[PDB]
């Protein structure tokens, strides 16, 4: 079978960023050793190893929807991935306000429409099974107390 | 004229899925990272990132190779899956604006760049020149605002939608990382537009709509269709569960009404539990099941149950938000039947850039016996300027002064043309201009119930040994509240 390739984008400290670019741009096998990423099975914490340094990570949600658009003449583009996370490297925590380019920042903040958290689906999960496990259950909308 | 990929037009799952769940419909379009069970990743500890340059370089030369073996002219080349990876072929990366467009692409479907570029009155230098895409010049503005002359505006276009788009190069310290079960790989990006507004093309259907039933049931004879000509025994023959693992929502009545013609099944002796294709029936070919559901249509679907699922979360405005009113909305407006408010609650924006794209209607005797000379006093008491009383045309004054009526009414016990359909158009411009600019801007910008009532639940469990504890407790939560609520009201008419 296939299975689609799942896409991110890495932010790193802009020293280390630049020691990754010339690695990269330069191709050799190199990179590859001083490269690692570690992703930890909390699933939004990482360490990514610049040249065997480590760095703190965390995957985070992006606001928008990017897509990769591969080409081979720059005239059709085919969409490869979606692409909604980021580990940035150096809950509410796990999501990023901003957008990647410069136009939009504070996008969540600003250019969104206010949208729901669809959370409290898996909270009334949560309360479904505690009334079904007991006996009696008593509901009473309430005022100030 | 839009060609996507060869698993684009033959509705492959992997990238069209047959069945997407509550939690794959929250999901929609933002996949997360999965963890592997079985690979080289999912081992855990360090893993190192391959640097591709020779395999993007060798890729290229290769295709490059393939090109000039077949004559030279442009070729088609997303043939296979592995064709759509990232790890070959120039990648540029696609942000979009709104949250939750109307439309999107599928993974493996095509789009174009088109520069439009209006000429400047007269002497214009030629387009300035762009590194992606084809260059047009549109008279006919094809966005709702029109192009100002000299100003060329890219945008993406498919059958989807229309949107214009805008060249940002990326942050410096964003690089992409591409993983799969074997390991970790890394390209620079140098090129990402920002999308904006989508002008949609393609009507989503609404739900229970009858082109959503009908989508619904074309889709799963396509899907058994390709599963009969996947078998390999003579007479073509599949199993019903391969069926109900693809379309498990389904009605097993519903998928035996797919299979009644075309299909028939065995109980016993050879093929027993099978279902066998009729020998008088004919499979279609490969273009006549393309041509039965084309991408666009799955496209229009997933939006369609998308918005569905986060409509159906969160509890009329928001109805109207829907991407079926919107898209009904905004291809009657290009007809012309409607117009639209461009300012209203359908804004995706939250705040005055943006469009909303929601319908809007496109909408005595005795003055004759005054005889002249008192009319002319008349028009000198109201007000009129001396020009009309001075032509003293007796039916050009009496009409001036019966358009000057009086009004009046009381009981007991005005263009509706031009001026709306010009208010119309100079605000869409007028918004499309706001929008092109907030979005261009290189500019760095700096990082800044009704009833009052909480819900309360008592209850009663029996401890190990003997015991009746009681729990009494306090949801404050509003949205908890209204969740929680709406499930025992239901159940108290579900008996």
């Amino acid at each position: 079978p296939h299975e689609l390739e799942s896409q991110f984008i890495l932010r790193l400290p802009p020293e280390y960023a630049s020691t990754v670019r010339r690695a990269v741009q330069s191709g050799h096998v190199n990179l590859k050793d001083r490269l690692t990423i570690e992703l930890h099975p909390d699933g939004r914490h990482g360490i990514v190893r610049v040249d065997r340094v480590p760095l703190a990570s965390k995957l985070v949600d992006l606001p928008c929807v990017m897509e990769s658009l591969k080409t081979i003449d720059k005239k059709t583009f085919y969409k490869t991935a979606d692409i909604c996370q980021m580990l940035v490297s150096t809950e509410k925590k796990f999501i990023w306000n901003h957008g990647i380019t410069l136009p939009l920042k504070n996008v969540r903040k600003r250019r969104f429409r206010k949208t729901a958290k669809k959370d409290v689906e898996k909270e009334v999960k949560r309360l479904l099974s505690t009334d079904a496990e007991a006996v009696s259950t008593r509901w009473e909308i309430i005022a100030e107390d | 004229i839009i060609q996507h990929s060869i698993p684009a037009v033959e509705l492959r799952q992997p990238f069209f899925p047959t069945h997407m769940g509550p939690i794959k419909l929250r999901q929609f379009h933002r996949p997360p990272l999965k963890k592997y069970s079985f690979g080289a990743l999912s081992q855990p500890g360090p893993h190192s990132v391959q640097p591709l340059l020779k395999h993007i370089k060798k890729k290229a030369k290769m295709r490059e190779q393939e090109r000039q073996a077949s004559g030279g002219g442009e070729m088609f080349f997303m043939r296979t899956p592995q064709d759509l990876t990232g790890k070959d072929g120039d990648l540029i990366l696609a942000e979009y604006s709104e949250e939750n467009g109307p439309l999107m692409m599928q993974v493996g479907m095509a789009t174009k760049i088109k520069n439009y570029y209006k000429r400047k009155p007269g002497k214009d230098p030629g387009a300035p020149d762009c590194k992606y895409g084809e260059t047009v010049y549109c008279h006919t503005s094809p966005f709702l605002g029109s192009l100002h002359p000299g100003q060329l505006l890219q945008a993406f276009e498919n059958n989807l939608f229309r949107a214009p788009i805008y060249l940002h190069k990326m942050p410096e310290t964003d690089f992409l990382i591409i993983r799969t079960r074997q390991g970790y790989y890394i390209r620079e990006l140098v090129d990402i537009f920002v999308v904006g507004q989508q002008c949609p093309l393609f009507e989503v259907p609404g739900p229970n709509s009858k082109r959503a039933n009908t989508h619904i049931r074309d889709f799963l004879q396509v899907f058994i269709y390709r599963l009969f000509w996947k078998s390999k025994d003579r007479p073509r023959r599949i199993r019903m569960e391969d069926i109900k693992k693809a379309f498990p929502s389904h009605s097993e009545s519903s998928i035996r009404k797919r299979l009644k013609l075309c299909a028939d099944f065995k109980r016993t002796g050879m093929d027993s539990n099978w279902w066998v294709l009729k020998s008088d029936f004919r499979l279609p070919t490969e273009e006549e099941i393309r041509a039965m559901v084309s991408p666009e249509q799955c496209c229009a679907y997933y939006s369609m149950i998308a918005a569905e699922q986060r409509l159906k979360d969160a509890g009329d405005d928001e109805v109207r938000t829907a991407p079926w009113n919107t898209t009904r909305a905004f291809i009657a407006a290009m007809k012309g039947k409607c117009l639209l408010e461009v300012t209203g609650v359908a804004d995706p924006t939250g705040c005055g850039e943006g469009f909303s794209y929601v319908k809007i209607p496109n909408k005595d005797a005795d003055l004759r016996r005054l005889s002249l000379k008192n009319a002319k006093q008349l028009l000198r008491k109201f007000g009129v300027p001396e020009e009309e009383i001075k032509k003293l045309s007796r039916w050009e004054v009496i009409d001036v002064v019966r358009t000057m009526s009086t009004e009046q009414a009381r009981s007991g016990e005005r263009f509706s043309v031009a001026e709306h359909q010009e208010r119309y158009k100079e605000e869409c411009q007028r918004i499309f201009d706001l929008q092109n600019k907030v979005l261009s801007s290189t500019e760095v910008l700096s990082t800044d119930s009704a009833t009052g009532r909480c819900l309360k639940i008592y209850r009663t469990f029996r401890d190990e040994e003997g015991k009746e504890y009681v729990r009494c407790e306090t949801v404050r939560k509003p949205a908890v509240i209204d969740a929680y609520v709406r499930i025992r009201t239901t159940k108290d008419e579900e008996f």
